């Protein structure tokens, strides 16, 4: 469902 | 600068149902 | 939002998405009030009965979004939080009285066509707008139905309801820190926030200076868009003093 976010936010 | 929307108030364009709010006041 | 419509792009540039790092999910709605502060419902962070008690690193705040699920690669900004402040007298034990929190971003966000802070009401603004029959607007990515999930941001316009009606529609104790809004069973129009819209803004446009003010926060309800039932919202003006006090206590 949710698209993957840029690693850097995590 | 709060509450003035770049794409609406700042260009003087209205959104599709803001006048429903306004007509109620 | 139950019985809303898709918002236009940049229609609600202060609309924040509270997002879980892991699992990766929408927690609630929120709002940008400055370049470093987001306002939400305390029940988004802390609700001990449902075992909910979020910390600064459990959370990410995504601003500028339109699509609920897509990473809008060059339009939304995703920020980190430095600190969460819950009203010290948020009553989660009984009726969610003072359902309000402030979140301090780790870094200021840049305003854009899609990002822009909503104003907070002043006594005079609260006083002439917060009136039975005047409509406010709620936005969110919440359920479409009580019982699926929108693609895009949803909006709905609802009337403020008289306090006596609010009260007689529930068995729960309604405080001065709350207002309720929605159509009556008789009005022939419906709509309401719903789960996932929580923490979002109820806003009104001032007919005097043509600005948008955030009068309420999506708090609680009995169902979603149930006849004879209303949405309840934190009265932001009544808690203004608290809001100022912490932004100046460390902000801001
Ligand atoms: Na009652
Ligand atoms: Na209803």
């Amino acid at each position: 469902d949710f698209e993957e976010i840029p690693e850097e936010y995590l | 600068d709060c509450g003035l929307r770049p794409l609406f108030e700042k260009k003087s364009l209205e959104d599709k149902t803001e006048r429903e709010l306004l007509e109620s006041y | 939002i139950v019985e809303g419509s898709d918002a236009e792009i940049g229609m609600s540039p202060w609309q924040v998405m509270l997002f879980r790092k892991s699992p990766q999910e929408l927690l609630c709605g929120a709002s940008l009030i400055s370049d470093r502060w987001v306002l939400t419902a305390a029940h988004c962070l802390l609700y001990p009965p449902w075992d909910k008690n979020f910390t600064e690193n459990d959370l990410l705040v995504r601003i500028g979004k339109h699509s609920r699920t897509r990473y809008e690669r060059n339009i939304e900004k995703i920020s980190m939080l430095e600190k969460i402040y819950i009203h010290p007298r948020y009553n989660w034990r009984e009726n969610l009285d003072r359902d309000i929190a402030l979140m301090k971003l780790k870094k200021p966000v840049a305003f854009s066509d899609y990002i822009h802070p909503v104003c907070l009401p002043d006594r005079e603004t609260a006083a002439s707008l917060l009136q039975a029959g005047y409509k406010g607007r709620v936005t969110g990515w919440g359920n479409l139905k009580e019982t699926g999930q929108p693609s895009v941001l949803q909006v709905v316009n609802l009337p403020i309801v008289e306090r006596p009606v609010c009260k007689d529609s529930t068995r729960i104790r309604i405080t001065d820190n709350m207002f309720c809004a929605g159509y009556k069973p008789d009005e022939g129009k419906r709509g309401d926030a719903c789960e996932g819209d929580s923490g979002g803004p109820f806003v009104m446009k001032s007919p005097f200076n043509n600005r948008w003010y955030q009068m309420g926060i999506v708090s609680w309800g009995e169902g979603c868009d149930r006849d004879g039932k209303y949405g309840f919202y934190t009265h932001v003006f009544r808690l203004k003093k608290w809001i100022q006090k912490v932004i100046d206590q460390f902000g801001e």
